[PDB]
RNA sequence: UAUGGUACGCAAGUCUGAAACUUAAAGGAAUUGACGGAACAGCACACCAGAAGUGGAACCUGCGGCUUAAUUUGACUCAACAC
């Protein structure tokens, strides 16, 4: 029973991949194989971000509170267990482009 | 409270060389001279990071060009300062860093007539033409061998930009959008190419200032 | 701090919290000095549209429900 | 009366620019305060100061009592506006700062400081010495 | 695996490679259940806003122990125990 026809790496045409480290455990995972999602989040919560606007030396700040940037790569045992991903039926199973 | 820690301590005000802003930006803590430590001579080497809060009419939009500075002088409870460094704040990187396009990375060594050595980091982005938005389907690579031409043509223009200008020059030519603009226009015919940035430049060999240059080099109107 | 703003019901939305005890409401200023102003707001008790509601800060907006 | 070891002229126009590095552990929080230069430093605290507890010390009440502490002491050396620069601690490790970040970076501005400009500098490897982990990284 | 290798290897071992004996199953995909220290979604005074409280006391009345000649006996999570 082939579960996955991809057998969940994006890998064809060469037979190895680099391996990442996953960010949650650390463990070896393969770059095709790793569920990586770049987050770009603000470094401060809303109300937090009151506040701090509030005190902002430089008026010349729009929008001057700088984002952060994470490119986050789990292995899948963590991306299962911490929800990043979640099991799906077999014919949503390969559904490719589903957020919003 | 028992003596506070700062009782020895003398401060100093920055000042900023030619390109920048003659008024002081920061200020810098000091301990007072020992009779063996003499007080002027602890800041000979100490470095100022900043973005530019530093030139007061242009300031304020670029928060995204950091400048490192080196004391060069001590004059009368005042450091001057001297060229040291410039780069870019995480923000303004990886806010330029898409998936699907190629990102073009040029490294060069430079020498001024100044005296000076350095090393200029620059980087640029391939930019998408064929109107839509960017994405999986609307791959934008160019060429690994457009890349190399394009390094080619970079470093080259740089070195040759670089040799006949002070360091005074090619430092306000550098921080600015001239280059970028140049740059573009060299480009173009390999690819077109989407905000050339100068990624970072650091100083590798650096000569001691004459009084004259280091006069000449404050010179402020 | 004590400086206070009346605060009138004109929807009822959501209804929220881990045991669900709170409502989300949409809400029009009464102060005089912010006025006609609107507002999503948190309310713990039982409510209808069109009450009235003694805010502390037109400042805090509340996270609205998905 | 007042004797301020800190800078002799000053006015009330004017900003004193102090720069704050805050670094944000899982496992506890720094602030602190130094010059633009970085050489000297003014004021130093960590959350393991401000609690007993081994495991508070990351905590955003630790961050809180930390911030107040250095806000109260620039106040002193007459320093109105903290740079900031934020860290975890990156390199190989996480990149993700900690609980205590936050908190820390609010209760500093919440403590009546100015806030200049604000940047990450996390530590980033263009590439990586191997990881602590194990191959198969932390099991359990 | 045993054994034999004018097959290899410094070694680890690699390559070649049995039979006696024993056994009716082992095995493949898929269905339905049941289960899960997986994901999602319902419903109930389950929890939530509350109240009256038991648990603490004396006593009463059941269980269990313990004594007893005998302390008849069934019934132990809701789903035994003023049954
Ligand atoms: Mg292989
Ligand atoms: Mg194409
Ligand atoms: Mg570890
Ligand atoms: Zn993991």
């Amino acid at each position: 029973p082939v579960k996955r026809r991809n057998a969940g790496r994006s890998q064809k045409n060469r037979g190895h991949t680099r391996t990442v480290p996953c960010t949650n455990c650390g463990r070896q995972v393969a770059k095709d194989k790793a569920v990586k999602r770049y987050t770009v989040r603000d470094m401060v919560d809303p109300s937090s971000k009151r506040d701090i606007q509030q005190k902002l030396a430089f008026e010349n700040e729009k929008q001057g509170i700088p984002k952060l940037y994470v490119k986050l790569q789990y292995c899948i045992s963590c991306a299962i267990h911490s929800r990043v991903v979640r099991v799906r039926c077999a014919e949503d199973r390969r559904i490719r482009r589903p957020p919003i | 409270r028992t003596i506070d820690p700062l009782s020895r301590k003398e401060w100093y005000d920055f000042r900023a060389p030619i390109p920048f802003s003659s008024k002081s930006f920061g200020k810098t803590l000091v301990t007072k001279s020992s009779g063996n430590r003499i007080a002027s001579e602890e800041i000979k080497g100490r470095v100022v990071e900043s973005t530019l809060a530093d030139l007061k009419d242009n300031s304020n939009d670029k928060a995204w060009r950091k400048v490192k500075l080196v004391i060069d002088e001590v004059d009368g409870r005042n450091a001057k300062t001297s060229f040291y460094g410039l780069d870019i704040t995480r923000d303004r990187l990886c806010s330029m860093i898409r998936k699907w396009q190629t990102l073009i990375e040029a490294r060069v060594d430079c020498k001024t007539n100044d005296g000076y050595i350095i090393r200029v980091f620059t980087l640029a982005f391939t930019k998408k033409t064929s109107a839509g938005k960017q994405s999986s389907t609307s791959t934008c690579y160019a060429k690994s061998s457009q890349v190399r031409a394009i390094r080619r043509k970079i470093n080259t223009f740089i070195t040759n930009e670089a040799a006949k200008l002070g360091i005074a020059e090619f430092s306000k030519n550098l921080i600015g959008e001239d280059y970028t603009k140049k740059i573009e226009k060299e480009t173009k015919n390999i690819f077109p190419l989407q905000n050339i940035t100068i990624r970072k430049v650091k100083v590798l060999k650096r000569p001691k200032l004459d009084a004259t240059k280091i006069a000449e080099l404050y010179s402020h109107e | 701090t004590e400086e206070t703003t009346k605060a009138r019901i004109m929807d009822v939305l959501g209804k929220t919290g881990s045991r669900g005890g709170i409502t989300q409401v949409r809400v029009v200023l009464i102060s005089g000095k912010e006025e006609g102003r609107q507002l999503i707001r948190n309310v713990k008790g039982a409510c209808r549209v069109g009450d009235v509601l003694e805010l502390m800060e037109c400042e805090r907006e509340a996270r609205r429900l998905r | 009366e007042v004797i301020s070891y800190g800078p002799p002229n000053v006015g009330a126009n004017e900003n004193v620019f102090g720069v704050c590095h805050i670094m944000a552990t899982w496992n506890d929080t720094f602030i602190h305060v130094t010059d633009l230069s970085g050489r000297e430093t003014l004021v130093r605290v960590t959350g393991g100061m401000k609690v007993k507890a081994d495991r508070e010390e990351s905590s955003p009440y630790a961050a809180m009592q930390a911030a107040i502490d250095v806000v109260n002491r620039c106040k002193e050396l007459k320093i109105n506006a903290l740079h900031i620069k934020l860290r975890a601690k990156g390199g190989v490790e996480t990149k993700q700062p900690g609980p205590g970040a936050q908190s820390a970076l609010r209760a500093l501005a919440r403590s009546g400081m100015k806030i200049g400009r604000i940047e990450d500098v996390t530590p980033i490897p263009t590439d990586s010495t191997r990881r602590e982990g194990g191959r198969r990284g932390r099991r359990l």
